[PDB]
C-alpha cells in the first residue's frame, strides 16, 4: 500500500514511510533535441542512477526558517561527473528523495523543495516557499519526501560549471521536538538521481 | 479544494478576468534610471510597482514590447546583441522627433527561448543577453514600457507591505469631501 | 595545391567552448568532433562547423569582455606528409544549408 | 509489495 | 554542399527572410554631401553603411525611390536628363513647404535598363546619366533615400572591418547597467 | 571509386589511397549478452570513435623482420578510458586504420596485422604472420591499411587491466627505398576506434 | 564520392 520502490539504473530505494511522489511543473520533458545541438546530442543512461549526499543534522535548536541548500549538480565522482568534464553541454532532470529518519515520537516539520534559479531568500519570502515543487516531512506522518523535476532554463542545454538551474532546499517549518522515547536528532540525507541525461559538445582530453 | 458547502453554504460564481496574466501585465510602467544611451531591461522597473513586482513573482518570462519615449533629437533603437556603436547610425530603426513623444512596438529579440528574472550562475547580476535592445537620443526624459502578449513561468514569492500595527495595515482610502 | 609527388594527411577538429586552451596535438583533439583526410586525385575537402551552443542563436560580434571565444575553436593539424615541404593548403569558407542571419543592423562608423 | 516507480 | 550529416549531425531549418535583397535595401539611409541644388545619386551613400555597402556589393541594380527632405522654401524635383535650369519652375513636381519635412515617391527615370555601381570606360567616375534626377530648394538640410522594389545583379566583394588583434575583432556590445 | 570514407561516432576518416577493408575472422559479433553478466551489461556508444597513436618512423635502415607492436586497448584519455576505470568488465571490437604516408616514388612493403593473444614471435615465425588478419602497405599501391576485428577470448567479457586480447602489429617485409624524388622517411600512424563497446560491473568512486 | 563505411 504505502510502500514505494524507486528504481534508477542498477540502483533502487524502497521507502516504507512515503507520502507519494510530487512531480514539479510537468510530467514530460521538452524535446531533448533542438536546433542548438544540431542533432549531435546523445543520451547517457549509464549516468541516470542514484548518488548520496548528507544535507544536515536536524536538531531541536534549529528554529523556524533555518534553511539548508544544495545546488545541483554537485561534485560527482562517478559516471555523471565524467560527463561534465568530457562535454561542453548537458541537460537532465532530477529524481530527488530526501529522508529524515527519527521515530514516531519526534515532533516537528520540514519543508523540502526544489527551486529553479536559486536566490537567497529573505525571512519574509520564506513564508511562501510552498510556491515551489515541495513536500513536507513530519515524523508522525512520514520520514521521506520524494520530488521529481524536469530540466529547464533559458537555454535548451547548459554548462553546469557556469550555471546550476535546480537547487534542493530544506527548511525547518516547526522545530524538532524530543521526548524521552524519541530520537535526539535527525540526520537528513538526500538520494538523488539525474534523469534523461543528454550531452553535446565533446571536449578534448586534458593531456 | 474545500468549499463552504461543508457547513451548508453555497459556492458562488467567480470572474477571474482581472487576475489573468496577459491582461494584468499589459499596461505602461515607468523606468526611472535613464541615460542618453539606455539598454532596455525589464528588471529596471520598480520592484513594488504593479508590473515590476508581478514580473519578479515569476522565474521565466516572455513578451514582446511597446515603449513610449520622450526625447530630444532623434531616437534610435538597436536589437539585442548589437554593438553599442551602431546606435549612432540612421540605418537602424530611427524615429524622428515628433511631439510630445514617440511610441513604438518592439519585438522580443533575445537569443534565448525565454528570459529570467533570476539566474543562478555566471554569464548578483543577470546575463548581459537579457535585454530588449537599446535606444539612444540626445536626451531621454521619460521611458514607459509595456509587456505585450506576456507569458509567465514558475511563480516565486510576492510580498505585501509588512505590518507592525500587530493587527491590520491601515491607510487612507479615497472618500468624498465635506 | 601541391605537386603530384607530394602527399599529405590532415585533420580538422571542432573544439567546443569549455577548455582553457586549444589542443596542440592531433591525439588530444581526436576526442573532439573531427575529420581526417588524404590528398590524392581529389585535392578538395569540405568540413561543416556545427552550431553547438546553449542558446538557439549567437551573436555575430564579439564583446571586449570576451576572454576566450564563446563558440569554441577550429583546429587544423597536419598528421604527416611525404615530400610536401613547400606545398600549401588553401582554405575558404561558405555558408551551410541551414546557416541563418537575423536582426539587421548598421554598425559601421559613418 | 506496494507501488513501483521504475 | 556539405552538411553536418557527414558525422551524425542533423541539418536544421533556416529562415532567410532577413537576408532577402528587396527587404534589406528597403529602409532610409542618409546622404551627407548636400547642396541647395542636388542630383540624386545613390553612390553618394556611405560606403560602409548598411545600404551603401550592400549596394556597392553589386555591379548592376534597379529600384524606384522614396525620399525625405528637410528644406527651406519649396522643393522641386526634375527627372533624369532634364536641364538644370528647369529646377527653377513650378511646372515640374514642386512640393510646398510643410513641416517638418517632405516625403516623396520618385520613379526610376534613367534611360538605361539598369544602372551600375562601377563602369569600366568613359561616358574613376560614373556616367552622368546614372542618377534619379535632381532636387532644389533654398536650402537642403537633410536627405534620406530609400530603395523600393530593389533588384541586384552580379555580386562583388563586401568587406568587414579589418582585424589587427590577430584573433578576433572585439567591441562594446550593448548590455544592462548596474 | 577507390575512395573510402569511414565513420565512427562524430569522427570520420576519408582515405583516397585505400585497398579495401579486411574483416578478420568474422563480420558478426558473438552475443554481447551472456550468462556471465546476468543481463547487467550496457552499450556505451559515446566511446565508439577514433583516437590516434603514432606507431613508428619507417626508415631505410629498418630491415626485413623489424616489428613494432601496440597492444589494445592502450591508455585512453577520453570517454573510453573513463569506462575502463568505472567498470570491472568490458568487451569491444576494433576498427583499425594504419597509414604510412610517403609518395609514389618510395618503394618497399609493410605488413599490417591484428594478432589475437600476442606472443613474441621468433624470426622464423615472422614468415607466417599472414595467418592473421592483415593487409599490406606498399607506396606504389597504397598508403593505408584497414582492418576490422571482433572481440574474442576465453571469457565473454574482459578486464583490460589484466589482459589485452588484440595486438596491432606492423612489420617491414621489404625495406623502404628512396630516390631523389621520394620522401626520406615515412611516419606510420594508427587511427583506431573501439566497436560494440559494452561495460558490466560498475565500480565505486576512488574518493 | 566512392564507398562509405559508416
Amino acid at each position: 500500500d504505502r510502500i514505494l520502490t524507486t528504481r534508477n539504473g542498477h540502483t533502487t530505494s524502497t521507502t516504507q514511510s512515503s507520502v507519494g511522489v510530487t512531480y514539479g511543473y510537468s510530467t514530460q520533458e521538452d524535446h531533448v533535441s533542438g536546433p542548438n545541438t544540431s542533432g549531435l546530442e546523445t543520451r547517457v543512461v549509464q549516468a541516470e542512477r542514484f548518488f548520496k549526499k548528507h544535507l544536515f543534522d536536524w536538531t531541536p535548536d534549529k528554529a523556524f526558517g533555518h534553511l539548508e541548500k544544495l545546488e545541483l549538480p554537485t561534485d560527482h565522482k562517478g559516471v555523471y561527473g565524467c560527463l561534465v568534464d568530457s562535454f561542453a553541454y548537458m541537460r537532465n532532470g532530477w529524481d530527488v528523495e530526501v529522508s529524515a529518519v527519527g521515530n514516531q515520537f519526534n515532533g516537528g516539520c520540514l519543508l523540502v523543495a526544489m527551486v529553479p534559479e536559486w536566490k537567497e531568500f529573505t525571512p519574509r519570502e520564506k513564508y511562501q516557499l510552498t510556491l515551489f515543487p515541495h513536500q513536507f516531512i513530519s515524523p508522525r506522518t512520514n520520514m521521506t519526501a520524494h520530488i521529481v523535476v524536469p530540466y529547464l532554463g533559458v537555454n535548451r542545454y547548459d554548462q553546469y560549471k557556469k550555471h546550476k538551474p535546480w537547487t534542493l532546499v530544506v527548511m525547518v517549518v516547526s522545530p524538532l521536538t524530543t521526548n524521552t522515547v524519541s530520537a535526539g536528532q535527525i540526520k537528513v540525507y538526500a538520494n538523488i538521481a539525474p534523469t534523461h541525461v543528454h550531452v553535446a559538445g565533446e571536449l578534448p582530453s586534458k593531456e | 479544494t474545500t468549499t463552504v458547502e461543508n457547513y451548508g453554504g453555497e459556492t458562488q460564481v467567480q470572474r477571474r478576468q482581472h487576475t489573468d496574466v496577459t491582461f494584468i501585465m499589459d499596461r505602461f510602467v515607468k523606468i526611472q534610471n535613464l541615460n542618453p544611451t539606455h539598454v532596455i531591461d525589464l528588471m529596471q522597473t520598480h520592484q513594488h510597482g504593479l508590473v515590476g513586482a508581478l514580473l519578479r513573482a515569476a522565474t521565466y518570462y516572455f513578451s514582446d514590447l511597446e515603449i513610449v519615449v520622450r526625447h530630444d533629437g532623434n531616437l534610435t533603437w538597436v536589437p539585442n546583441g548589437a554593438p553599442e556603436a551602431a546606435l549612432s547610425n540612421t540605418g537602424n530603426p530611427t524615429a524622428y522627433l515628433k511631439a510630445p513623444f514617440t511610441r513604438l512596438a518592439l519585438p522580443y529579440t533575445a537569443p534565448h527561448r525565454v528570459l529570467a528574472t533570476v539566474y543562478n550562475g555566471t554569464s548578483a547580476q543577470l546575463p548581459a543577453s537579457f535585454n530588449f535592445g537599446a535606444i539612444q537620443a540626445t536626451t531621454i526624459h521619460e521611458l514607459l514600457v509595456r509587456m505585450k502578449r506576456a507569458e509567465l513561468y514558475c511563480p516565486r514569492p510576492l510580498l505585501a507591505v509588512e505590518v507592525s500595527s500587530q493587527d491590520r495595515h491601515k491607510q487612507k482610502i479615497i472618500a468624498p469631501a465635506k | 595545391t601541391g605537386s603530384t609527388d607530394s602527399k599529405a594527411r590532415y585533420m580538422v577538429a571542432y573544439v567546443p567552448p569549455g577548455v582553457e586552451t586549444p589542443p596542440d596535438t592531433p591525439e588530444k583533439a581526436a576526442h573532439c568532433i573531427h575529420a581526417e583526410w588524404d590528398t590524392g586525385l581529389n585535392s578538395k575537402f569540405t568540413f561543416s562547423i556545427p552550431y553547438v551552443s546553449a542558446a538557439d542563436y549567437a551573436y555575430t560580434a564579439s564583446d571586449v569582455a570576451e576572454t576566450t571565444n564563446v563558440q569554441g575553436w577550429v583546429c587544423i593539424y597536419q598528421i604527416t606528409h611525404g615530400k610536401a615541404e613547400q606545398d600549401t593548403l588553401v582554405v575558404s569558407v561558405s555558408a551551410g544549408k541551414d546557416f541563418e542571419l537575423r536582426l539587421p543592423i548598421d554598425p559601421r562608423s559613418q | 509489495f506496494g507501488a513501483l516507480l521504475a
